[PDB]
DNA sequence: CGCTCTGCTCCTTCTCCCATCCTCTCGATGGCTATGAG
DNA sequence: CTCATAGAGAAGGAGCAGAGCG
RNA sequence: AUCGAGAGGA
């Protein structure tokens, strides 16, 4: 396995990197403005619970389809549990839990209607952290985002955080 | 590099050895072969078969004065150098 | 010592020699890319010869009778002479040639005539008169143009390097100079005719299987020079046993000389016990 | 909370690869290396982004035998959770010592002293749940937890986090 | 029978490193070890059929790598360990060129 | 135009009464002493006293004098010194190991035709 | 499991006495050895602390391995007192010269642009030494120094206020000798004193990473506390050799036994501090520890103070035990010993090919090649196996494709065996094996050649005539030095090296490197007379003789 | 006008390496000084 | 109280011969 | 095993 891409510049032990935390205190693998490697800048794609979901659909659905080469919540576990038996053989069982996961928490079931969510929080300049943070956080309040997330509790205002938070709350209806 | 491969066309006999000592090799170690094992049992005779024909599983990569390099497969180059 | 001293030497795949720190220690191989097993030592025609000889061997006129050549020598000799055109044609190559001259007697003035060279042209027509058994009674189906204008393109040919760049070009054209200079020379339009009597067949065959061994006879790279030159050097040194005296000698005076001398070379020891000068 | 990245895998050739299935095969070697894998440097490996398409660039011979070098592009998306970062979890198992809490594919740890103190373990309320307050959790149940930190192990990596908060608790 | 400098000198006149080689450590030669690579030094805990072979100081299990390399080499890094001066052998070419 | 001079008399009086062997390498050899526009003495004032890899100078002559000063500025093998790596038991890039061979997906694809057999 | 790589970047340096006693594997403080005085073991702080293993004694950090594949392990006896490194005496001693006191820098400044321009200087070890050149005028630490602009003001930073101190040899250290010496009646002769270690410590202290990279050097990787002894590395017995003369006897590393008499050494003196003593005891001690430790490492050390070991044999330093020369660096790292190889005498043989060697039966008998098992010659590799050892064209040993070297000698197997392919038929040498030959001394490729075996009786190496010329031989008693290939794509490449038509001709001065013999040529002078004229039935036997013969008179 | 600081140039001094590979036997260490039992 | 026993180079160095500011 | 000296070979 790799994952390293950038460069080194001091390969005797330092200071081992800052702190992991929480706000926007990402690693240099969690850089949130990396490349990739293609050479592409590849910003760190902090992916949401409810867009994973798709993405892993998508990839449940590609898997099953590059093999041929060669709803309610309940229903959709369902289904997960058939392209489980579609894709895999009980490997990588951290998916396995991550998607009937993902179904049982998920806010923002359609793609539509994750298009939108998307939107609204990279309209406002949100770190791609943030962004996921408030894509996957489910809220009643601009006080419980800001509590929960600092970041936002000293840079964005209650006007905005409550304004995406009701439209997302509409789009949570809207799955 | 693709058309900017500006080394020569043909392949030195040091090319040469290390292609043959290759696929003697792999014959050794019951490669499959572009021509067929026509009785003969020695490697070298019937690599050199293949080689003669430039039918060889293979590509060179030369190398440019700042580290870079270039391309060159069996069938490009010109074994006569 | 000297091993060592002259071991960091070595070929890129650009033919460049340089160390280990990259340094281009000199930018092309041998000032030629051409490998020396390939290489003899042969007379090349134009270093000696008066100024009448000269004219005489390689200067050919079709309105002036002093160097017109046989008409019936060539299939459509009668043709081509009288046509002014066709003269210019050959002086074309000819005045290049007198300039050639005057730049060999200043190229090499020792007047050494006989040089290791990459060509040998003397060879290859043994070749083509054998291959294509010549029959030299009758008249050649070879035109001027073939010839001329053949052997400008000929000299176009000669393509040892491996490049766009204008500059390296021009050091690849510097390099066959003495080969044009050669076929202006050697094999003049009056030598293809009267000395060799050269038919068309035999011309094209020839030409090519010129290139196939100019292609022959070009250096390989990765190598390391170093060694090669040490051993080149080196073997032989030791068998130059003696040194400053009992090998004959001009000067009564013993010259320092041998390995005497090498050593005081090889470590810049400049202590000059027999510091000579030759003033002229 | 998920990161997707092109990732690369040095897939070395060696002289049992003589027939005709490169990249089909490399795909199956790749899989089993990387699904499921876990290092602190990246999480848990969720999942291979792109099964087709695969960029082993070349068969770089290894002169020393009969092997070969294909550095493998791939891109993939994992799982890596920060300091103080709230989640929506669900809990996996229940003791008197704590709870043991499923987040994507990674496990956190929850115990009596990373909840509220007013809530211990009642054995009389099943499943084992916690049950001395209003904060009656339960296996069954879900969590929000916010992990605290990363407790990383060779083989897996167990986060650990709290729910003793105005914002956070189960769900 | 004693490998002398000028067979050396034959083989790189040849560019037979390949033989040179084979008799060089395939005949006569070659160890493999393990060398902790975090720090370019074998600071290598021995623990063989447990894949943990930790680097004492630095705590690294991972970046330790294997390479076959003389034995007169091992002793020569030995040697340098005795000497006193440092030599941190290290796999990545960071130098672009 | 006296490194010129200098080869001149090499050829002159070194080779002297000998026989020909390639006038111009050995005018290179002479060129290879003033490459910097100076000139190398044979020796550990001169030849060793570069600027070039520690270990070839040592294997040359000094030691332990040399190392002194690689461990004082703290000096770094590059792994490309040719003799250098095979004092380490590595392949120099000379010869036989100055190119690497290879094998591109591409032309792998190339080797997919009716010889299928031709794919690794 | 680790990753197969190749060390592209070797960092180099002095090591960190703060790491190395972060790395220890054993403290080692023990002033002793063996079996701890007659207990049939080794020692609890030397030897065995988890240390490297011994004949029989798994150990190895008790990683055990045997010592096969087993590399051991280093303790690091941590220093008292700090010990001057001496080819950093000398370096430091240098450096001294534009050292300033208690300012963490030196005494040239910016202020004056022909120092800038030796500060220009790229490579630093070229800008010290004009730095050397320039600062030894007026070694004055001055606490203010005027600026290069308007030098009425004046920039402080002489942190010691005063002159500078030289430096003389005497013995293990160097004297100071504090400038001074002023107009006053000689005022204050350069206070004389030799060198505290310490005070040189508290330069390093002061040292600012500023100025010692301007310095070079290198603030990571040395750093100038580290010029300084304050824990040495104790090697496994592997590398310090445990050693066994005749029978189960001792004759160990006696700078194992040297390095006990420095640890005894220091004991003593660690008494002299500890209880107390008179500080000329103290001094005397540690001027020796100095001294032990200097010769310990080197024992090169300003002739006189070299001191004999105990058995009367000039005491072999570390630096003994590495020496070049031969030694080390062409004892076995420019030269080693060959396992197939021959030294087999020559003779000449006219019958025979340039390339093909009569190659005697007695050597065939002792040598071998492993081949591999193929299905288009597994019947014939049987017949090798059925040949066993015994016959020439026979085998010695198999190694079955799981890594088992089969022993013909012993095994019954002579009539069973069920080769898969691959394994390696350790056959014995046969006809046409592209072997190497060579005479040395030589000082180019002509000498050295690869040809094709054929079997002899009589044994000695029947080679064809003329190839003297190449080898600048003889037949006296050469015994020509010979290796063999073991791999295959080497003896294809042979073939493509060492040929005689690869060889033949040397562009060195594009010759030959034959020709006729002598004895032939005459003859062909006489053969190429006027007179000479040959008989039809001369001529039959010639006509038969030349192989060359298309059948045609 | 004389004396300090500086400049280069001379002798004096220390220190260095000295061919390539290969084959044998004779030799291994030596004269001196303190603690405990029957 | 009595024996027993373990030549050639570079490098450095000291002296000898000048310019400039107090 | 191990180094030291000597004799000899080309
Ligand atoms: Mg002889
Ligand atoms: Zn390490
Ligand atoms: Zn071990
Ligand atoms: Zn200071």
């Amino acid at each position: 396995s790799t994952s390293t891409f950038q460069t080194r510049r001091r390969r005797l032990k330092k200071v081992e990197e800052e702190e992991n935390a929480a706000t926007l205190q990402l690693g240099q693998e969690f850089q949130l403005k990396q490349i990739n490697h293609q050479g592409e800048e590849e910003e760190l794609i902090a992916l949401n619970l409810s867009e994973a979901r798709l993405v892993i659909k998508e990839a449940l659905v590609e898997r099953r389809r590059a093999f041929k080469r060669s709803e309610t919540r309940e229903k959709e576990l369902e289904s997960i549990d058939v392209l489980l038996e579609q894709t895999t053989g009980g490997n990588n069982k951290d998916l396995k839990n991550t998607m009937q996961y993902l179904t049982n928490f998920s806010r923002f079931r359609d793609q539509e209607t994750v298009g939108a969510v998307i939107q609204l929080l990279k309209s406002t300049g949100l770190h791609p952290f943030e962004v996921a943070q408030l894509g996957s956080l489910a809220c009643d309040t601009a006080d419980e985002a800001k509590t929960l997330i600092p970041s936002l509790n000293n840079k964005i205002s209650d006007d905005e955080l409550e304004r995406i938070l009701k439209e997302l709350s509409n789009l949570e209806t809207l799955y | 590099p693709k058309d900017q491969r500006a080394t020569t066309p043909y392949m030195t006999k040091y090319e040469r050895a290390r292609i043959l000592g290759t696929r003697a090799l792999q014959i050794s170690m019951n490669a499959p072969v572009f021509v067929d094992l026509e009785g003969e049992t020695d490697p070298l005779r019937i690599a050199m078969k293949e080689l003669a024909e430039k039918k060889i599983p293979l590509v060179i990569r030369r190398y440019l004065p700042d580290g870079s390099f270039e391309d060159w497969s069996v069938e490009e180059l010109i074994v006569d150098l | 010592r000297l091993v060592k001293a002259l071991e960091d030497i070595m070929v890129h795949y650009d033919n460049t020699t340089r160390n280990s720190l990259g340094n281009v220690i000199q930018f092309i191989y041998g000032e030629d890319g051409m490998d020396a097993a390939h290489i003899e030592k042969q007379s090349l025609d134009t270093i000696g010869g008066s100024d009448a000889a000269f004219e005489k061997r390689y200067r050919v006129d079709l309105l002036n009778t002093d160097h017109t050549l046989d008409p019936s020598l060539l299939e459509s000799g009668s043709e081509i002479l009288g046509d002014l055109k066709l003269q210019v044609l050959l002086d074309e190559e000819y005045k290049q040639l007198v300039k050639d001259r005057k730049f060999l007697r200043e190229v090499f003035v020792d007047g050494e005539a006989n040089w290791p060279l990459p060509v040998n042209i003397r060879r290859i027509i043994q070749n083509a008169q054998q291959t294509f058994h010549i029959d030299h009674t009758k008249p050649s189906d070879l035109t001027i143009k073939d010839i001329v204008l053949g052997v400008k393109d000929l000299q176009e040919n000669l393509l040892v390097l491996r490049g766009k760049n204008e500059i390296i070009q021009n050091a690849q054209r510097d390099a066959v100079t003495l080969f044009c200079c050669l076929l202006r020379s050697r094999l003049a339009t009056r030598r293809v005719l009267q000395e060799y009597r050269l038919t068309k067949q035999a011309f094209d065959w020839v030409l090519s299987n010129i290139e196939a061994q100019f292609l022959r006879s070009v250096v390989h790279p990765g190598e390391m020079v170093g060694v090669l030159a040490a051993q080149s050097i080196g073997e032989p040194a030791t068998q130059m046993t003696l040194n400053t005296f009992h090998f004959a000698g001009v000067a009564s005076k013993k010259v320092t000389s041998g390995v005497p001398r090498l050593k005081e070379i090889l470590n810049v020891a400049k202590n000059m016990k027999t510091p000579s000068l030759t003033v002229y | 909370m998920f990161f997707i990245k092109d990732l690369s895998l040095n897939i070395t050739l060696h002289p049992s690869f003589f027939g005709p299935r490169m990249k089909q095969y490399l795909k199956t070697k790749l899989l089993e290396e990387v699904e499921g894998s876990c290092t602190g440097k990246f999480g848990y490996i969720l999942c291979v982004l792109d099964y087709d398409n695969i960029d082993i660039q070349r068969g770089r011979i290894l002169p020393t035998d009969g092997s070969a070098e294909f550095n493998v592009k791939y891109r993939a998306v994992v799982f890596k959770p920060f300091k103080g970062e709230v989640v929506d979890g669900t809990v996996v198992s229940c003791s008197q010592h704590g709870f043991e809490v499923q987040v994507g594919p990674m496990k956190v740890f929850v115990t009596k002293h990373l909840m509220p103190q007013d809530l211990t373990f009642n054995a009389g309320s099943n499943p084992p749940s916690y049950q001395s307050s209003e904060d009656v959790i339960t296996i069954k149940s879900r969590i929000r937890v916010k992990i605290e930190g990363c407790i990383s192990q060779v083989s897996s990596i167990h986060a650990i986090g709290s729910i003793k908060e105005d914002y956070l608790g189960a769900i | 029978l004693r490998f002398g400098e000028m067979e050396r000198d034959c083989m790189i006149a040849h560019g037979a490193a390949s033989f040179l080689k084979e008799r060089l450590m395939e005949a006569s030669d070659a160890f493999r070890v393990h060398i902790c690579g975090i720090c370019g030094l074998m600071t290598v805990i021995a623990k063989l059929n447990h894949n943990q072979f930790e680097c004492k100081g630095c705590d690294n299990k991972i970046d330790i790598y294997q390479i076959h390399i003389p034995y007169a080499a091992k002793l020569l890094f030995q040697e340098l360990m005795a000497m006193n001066i440092t030599p941190r052998l290290y796999t990545d070419r960071s130098r672009d060129f | 135009a006296g490194r010129a001079a200098l080869y001149k008399e090499v050829y002159n009086v070194i080779a002297s009464d000998g026989s020909y062997v390639n006038y111009r390498h050995m005018a290179l050899l002479v060129d290879v002493m003033t490459t910097q526009g100076g000139l190398t003495s044979v020796t550990r004032h001169g030849f060793n006293r570069s600027n070039t890899g520690a270990l070839m100078r040592c294997s040359f002559e000094e030691t332990v004098e040399i190392l002194f000063e690689a461990g004082a500025s703290a000096e770094l093998d590059d792994c490309r010194g040719v003799s250098e790596n095979v004092i380490l038991g590595q392949m120099a890039p000379i010869g036989t190991g100055a190119f690497d061979v290879m094998i591109d997906e591409e032309s792998l694809v190339k080797y997919m035709p009716e010889q299928k057999i031709t794919e690794i | 499991s680790a990753p197969l790589r190749t060390v592209k970047e070797v960092q180099f340096g002095l090591f960190s006495p703060e790491e190395v006693r972060a790395i220890s594997v054993a403290k080692i403080r023990f002033p002793e050895t063996m079996d701890e005085t007659q207990t049939r073991a080794k020692i609890g702080g030397l030897n065995d602390p988890r240390l490297g293993s011994i004949d029989r004694n798994l150990k190895c950090q008790t990683c055990q391995e045997g010592m096969n594949e087993c590399p051991g392990h280093f303790g690091h006896i941590d220093l008292a007192k700090p010990v001057f490194h001496v080819g950093f005496i000398a370096k430091i001693k240098k450096v001294c010269e534009c050292v300033c006191m208690h300012c963490g820098k030196l005494l040239l400044d910016e202020h004056n642009e022909l120092m800038r321009q030796a500060l220009a200087i790229k490579d630093s070890k070229k800008r010290f030494a004009a730095i050397w050149t320039l600062c030894k005028t007026k070694m004055v630490c001055e606490t203010d120094v005027p600026s290069e602009d308007d030098p009425t003001q004046l920039v402080s930073r002489g942190g010691c206020g005063n002159t500078q101190p030289t430096i003389r040899k005497d013995g293990l250290k160097l004297v100071g000798s504090w400038k001074k010496d002023r107009a006053t009646g000689d005022a204050d002769e350069p206070e004389l004193r030799v060198l505290s270690t310490e005070e040189i410590l508290n330069i390093f202290k002061h040292i600012s990473v500023k100025d010692f990279t301007s310095l070079g050097f290198n603030e990571v990787f040395s750093r100038p506390e580290w010029m300084i002894l304050t824990c040495l590395p104790v090697p496994p017995p592997p590398v310090r050799p445990s050693i066994s003369f005749n029978e189960s006897q001792r004759g160990e590393d006696d700078l194992t036994f040297k390095l006990a008499d420095i640890l005894k050494a220091n004991i003593s003196l660690e008494t002299l501090e500890h209880n107390g003593a008179p500080h000329h005891a103290i001094e005397e001690a540690e001027s020796l520890l100095q001294f032990h430790v200097a010769t310990y490492m080197d024992n090169d050390i300003a002739g006189q103070p070299q001191a004999l070991q105990k058995s009367g044999r000039p005491v072999k330093s570390i630096r003994a035990r590495l020496k070049g020369k031969e030694g080390r660096i062409r004892g076995n790292l420019m030269g080693k010993r060959v396992d197939f190889s021959a030294r087999t005498v020559i003779s000449g043989d006219p019958n025979l090919e340039l390339d093909q060697v009569g190659v005697p039966k007695s050597i065939a008998k002792t040598l071998t090649y492993p081949e591999v098992v193929t299905p288009y010659n597994i019947d014939r590799l049987t017949q090798l196996v059925r040949n066993g050892p015994n016959e020439h064209p026979g085998a010695k040993y198999v190694i079955r494709d799981s890594g088992d070297r089969i022993d013909l000698r012993y095994s019954k197997r002579a009539g069973d065996i069920q080769l898969q392919y691959g394994w390696k038929v350790e056959r014995h040498i046969m006809d046409n094996d592209p072997v190497l030959f060579n005479r040395q001394p030589s000082l180019h490729k002509m000498s050295m050649m690869a040809h094709r075996v054929k079997v002899i009786p009589y044994s000695t190496f029947r080679l064809n005539l003329s190839v003297t010329s190449p080898y600048n031989a003889d037949f006296d008693g050469d015994e020509m030095n010979l290796h063999v290939p073991q791999s295959e794509e080497t003896r294809a490449e042979l073939s493509q090296l060492c040929a005689v038509p690869l060889q033949i001709v040397s562009p060195q001065s594009n010759k030959p490197c034959m020709g006729i013999v002598q004895d032939t040529l005459c003859g062909i002078r006489k053969l190429t007379l006027r007179d000479t004229f040959i008989e039809l039935d001369q001529v039959l036997n010639m006509l038969y003789w030349v192989p060359d013969w298309d059948g045609v008179i």
